[PDB]
């Protein structure tokens, strides 16, 4: 049951977290009507969210002499830097970078 | 004894921590020198030189162990594993063995 887009398929995931602003009414009639209210304050909310992820590494013991394929960045003089901001502020990730560069036997 | 070999052949490294032991063995060979004499040597005894080339000295029938190079320790993997990983290193303790 790997998923098909790739990861970990679990059973009981990390479970999803839901939020909401609770509606606040406007001033209601002085008169009673017993439909629900129609008329709210308009709001909104901003806050801070933390995220802790405790992983677990499985290293290489690997017994191959010569050296490995690593991911590197190019030194070749460019523009701007990989993964960092633009002279406008903009954040880009130029490329989609796998995990399998180490090898390992059959 | 003749017939119980005196050690075994040990080459590998075992990275632990913020330590890494490299460990060496090889096969050596080793001749007589000089039919066992010393000998002077200078440039006179080489043919002549300039100036800036003379010397004098003694060569001697013994020979020496050398392993003052990064390869005698360290496999092109394991050094990769070293640069890529490290901002720095330094050798802490040495030990040596003769056998067979």
């Amino acid at each position: 049951p790997s998923p098909l887009m790739g990861g970990f398929g679990m059973k009981h995931p990390p479970p999803q977290i839901l939020i909401k602003n609770t509606p606040v009414p406007a001033d209601p009639p002085t008169a009673f009507n017993k439909d629900k209210l129609n008329s709210f304050i308009t709001q909104y909310s901003t806050g801070q969210v933390s995220v802790e992820i405790e992983w677990e590494l499985q290293k290489e013991n690997s017994k191959r002499w010569n050296p490995e394929i690593q991911y590197t960045s190019n030194y070749y003089k460019s523009n701007n830097v990989e993964f960092a901001v633009n002279t406008e502020g903009v954040y880009s990730e130029p490329r989609p970078i796998g995990t399998r560069y180490l090898t390992r036997n059959l | 004894g003749v017939g119980s070999s005196s050690g075994n052949w040990h080459c590998d490294s075992q990275w632990l921590g913020d330590r890494v032991i490299t460990t060496s063995t090889r096969t050596w060979a080793l001749p007589t020198y000089n039919n066992h004499l010393y000998k002077q040597i200078s440039n006179s005894t080489s043919g002549g030189s300039s100036n800036d080339n003379a010397y004098f000295g003694y060569s001697t029938p013994w020979g020496y162990f050398d392993f003052n190079r990064f390869h005698c320790h360290f496999s092109p993997r394991d050094w990769q594993r070293l640069i890529n990983n490290n901002w720095g290193f330094r050798p802490k303790r040495l030990n040596f063995k003769l056998f067979n």
